[PDB]
DNA sequence: TATATATATATGTGTATATATACACACATACATATACA
DNA sequence: TATATGTATGTGTGTATATATACACATATATATATATA
């Protein structure tokens, strides 16, 4: 009779049977004598045999040991997004107080005057204008830190050739400057995280503990529908 | 969704990945099994088979005459992939804008119709059932099709005026024979039908028949077996190899 | 038995239709009829059409709405 | 493919469109009967299934305690986000 | 054809604008004003035609009704959405060759909209030699185009 | 009541094979039912 | 005793509808089968 999510099944006996049930099963304390007629008690036996990075079986004998095996890697994995951040952060300022300059004086430079890429590139050159990688600084997709401070000051003028006229307006200036100032507040956070006990990244680990919980629990209560 | 699809590069998929793919972008409402097997159908190109000029490149076992093509490959095992140069040249990408489509759900999967550069649907071959009626082609000459279609619009055609006049007045001038293309037979037209015809090779020193050729669109092993039930032909014949 | 009513039917949706807010979808039977609806409108940019093709694509809150109406949507044939 | 696959809009597909974006995009070399049932696998919850932080919401029919999740829709009815 | 000629008249309608205003942008100085609705307005001060440029670049499924009924109706996008590449002098060079070429093109338009017996006679004709060769081309490869 | 077999089930990720049913119509094979008789 | 003559089956094509099955791999549990004891 049961329901699609809750047991109840309905047994019925010969009559006169419940007396002969406990001399034929008998009852030990690990079970009663009806979980032995019935079959209703199982051992939990565990066979805790996984693979390893770099391939190969492992074989633990506890779930401490999984714990304790589990706990480096995503401790290195915060060092090393940390020090990513830290990069691109400084990277990508050094980009935009350029753009910022170039707003200021594209009336003093007179961009229109010039013959192709080649004069633009070289009048931007002689004033000032670091020559940068913009496409590894927009999108570092898998970059590691060598490969992100070794191709990016080898590049060319292609941040500033892009620019729409529609950014060269003073609103446009206002956003940018205050998104620079943010930029800097968040490296200055950065830098400040590296440093913390017991090792780096220990407030944001805490963090995600609480956001992992949080979004368990709304799970569990809508069935799993997140509704 | 092979348009679509291939767009980018024309790089192979297999046949259930690219059924997956038309099943989600033109908003198909059907199962899989015979949305794989109309891929592979259409996909197929042997002398016999239901389409002369097929969308695709088949890349695999896309099976062979003997079997009716009824032995290809499981769909996890074959490839296809967009036969662009035809494609691009049959219908042309900026007529596709112009169409009237059809409206699945509230967004646009697919036209109406297309409407290629050539009458497509008496150039290739087709049997089926439905519903009241019965469908049953048998394709026309290439060389036919484009003689009347360069009398109906070249205008320097000395067949031109004779051939609106044919149009107005509902007359034939210009023939239209069947497609004996990549067929070994021959044809002939007795009455008000046309009937075609295998070839043998006679050799009474051996008592030996040799079968050279079938009709049209005759799968070898089902006329192997059709001629081994037919006691009236088997007192008369020992041994049949293939 | 068909005279004296032996054959009966159940009828369900074919396409549901969810508006943004609004806490009842609309039920459409033949797609015809829904296509009919969804060509009359000017902006179907917030709505989710649900074609549902066999009756197991029916989620669990659908379901305990059909069967709550059980009797309220069983049909019966006459002989004419 | 999952991740990469809902991340424009969340919108949810069948469960055979689904894997044959899978082996198209993430280079799966195998057959797609067996794909497919890990696919449905990876969705179910309910008392007593394997995974308790299921990956896909599922919608559709997707088993239940009584069969132990052998008796769900097959790929051609039931969708998965 | 015709959806052909309106676009064409459409955007050579687009670009001879865009061309003066890299004459002109070097003392209109673009660069001085606030937002963009001040930047609209002195833009359209000067005579630049408000335009649809999300619809004459790309003309979908658009009937030429709806073509020269919603296009001429729109903003100054594409005009503020150059990029400071577009400024120099090889750009407006090639800007003015492609304005020669949309011209001729526009010539050869309307010089086969009227021809005999019905419009567009030759093109169908090429599109028949193109078609049977790429037949020939199949045929002669088992229908696997090497 | 004991020591001892040999077959038997279930789990996930893999390897392979399939089959009825609808719909139209030209064609092929199986009698069989008579109608003169013989 | 040959002849027709009206019966009945029977695959076959495309686009649909709904299903079925063998195998590998580890280990814990099981339910009946078996000696020889007597």
């Amino acid at each position: 009779y049961s329901s699609s999510e809750t047991i109840e099944i309905l047994v019925k006996l010969k009559p006169n049977s419940l007396n002969r049930i406990v001399e034929e099963f008998k009852e030990t304390e690990e079970q009663d004598s009806i979980e032995n007629f019935l079959r209703l008690r199982n051992c939990l036996h565990s066979h805790l045999n996984f693979v390893k990075p770099k391939g190969g079986i492992i074989e633990f004998n506890t779930y401490y040991e999984i714990l304790y095996a589990w706990l480096p890697y995503r401790r290195e994995l915060y060092q090393k997004r940390l020090m990513r951040e830290h990069a691109v952060l400084k990277l990508r300022i050094i980009m935009e107080t350029a753009i910022v300059r170039y707003i200021n004086e594209s009336a003093e430079l007179n961009l229109s005057h010039y013959e192709d890429e080649k004069e633009a590139s070289r009048i931007l050159s002689e004033h000032g204008f670091p020559p940068l990688n913009h496409t590894l600084i927009i999108s570092p997709e898998f970059a590691s830190i060598e490969e992100l401070n070794q191709k990016a000051l080898q590049g060319c003028y292609t941040y500033i050739l892009s620019l729409q006229a529609r950014e060269l307006l003073i609103a446009a200036k206002t956003r940018r400057v205050e998104k620079i100032k943010k930029m800097q507040a968040r490296l200055d956070k950065v830098e400040q995280l590296l440093q913390e006990s017991p090792f780096p990244g220990a407030s944001v680990w805490l963090e995600e503990i609480d956001a992992v919980e949080k979004a368990i629990i709304k799970g569990r209560n809508t069935q799993w529908k997140f509704h | 969704g092979g348009v679509k699809c291939f767009a980018s590069n024309n790089r192979e998929r297999k046949v259930f990945q690219f059924g997956g793919y038309v099943a989600d972008h033109m908003f198909y409402h059907h199962g899989d099994m015979s949305l794989n097997t109309s891929i592979i159908k259409a996909a197929q190109y042997y002398p016999g088979s239901s389409h002369l000029y097929p969308v695709f490149i088949g890349i695999g076992s896309f099976g062979s005459r003997h079997l009716g093509g009824k032995d290809a490959g499981s769909p996890r095992y074959i490839s296809v992939q967009l036969a662009s140069e035809f494609i691009k040249t049959m219908f042309p990408a900026e007529d596709s804008w112009l169409l009237p489509y059809v409206f699945e759900d509230g967004q646009r999967a697919e036209p109406e119709y297309y409407v290629p550069v050539l009458p497509l649907a008496i150039m290739e071959y087709g049997a089926n059932p439905s519903e009241g009626w019965k469908y049953t082609t048998w394709a026309r000459q290439l060389e036919d099709i484009l003689a009347l279609v360069r009398a109906y619009v070249d205008k320097d055609n000395p067949k031109h005026e004779l051939l609106h006049y044919a149009i107005k007045h509902k007359i034939t001038i210009l023939p239209l024979r069947p497609s004996n293309y990549n067929f070994k037979g021959h044809l002939k037209r007795f009455g008000q039908y046309y009937y075609s015809y295998g070839t043998y090779v006679i050799s009474e020193q051996r008592n030996i028949i040799t079968i050279t050729e079938l009709p049209l669109r005759v799968p070898t092993v089902a006329y192997i077996e059709s001629i081994k039930k037919s006691s009236n032909r088997m007192t008369f014949i020992e041994e049949i190899i293939d | 038995l068909i005279i004296h009513g032996f054959v009966k039917r159940l009828l369900t949706p074919l396409i549901r239709v969810y508006e943004k807010g609004k806490t009842m979808p609309v039920e459409f039977y033949y797609e015809q009829e829904f296509d009919a609806w969804a060509k009359k409108q000017t902006s179907l940019a917030n709505h989710t059409v649900k074609y549902y093709k066999g009756l197991a694509a029916h989620d669990t809150h659908e379901v305990k709405s059909m069967f709550k109406h059980f009797d309220n949507m069983v049909y019966t044939f006459t002989l004419d």
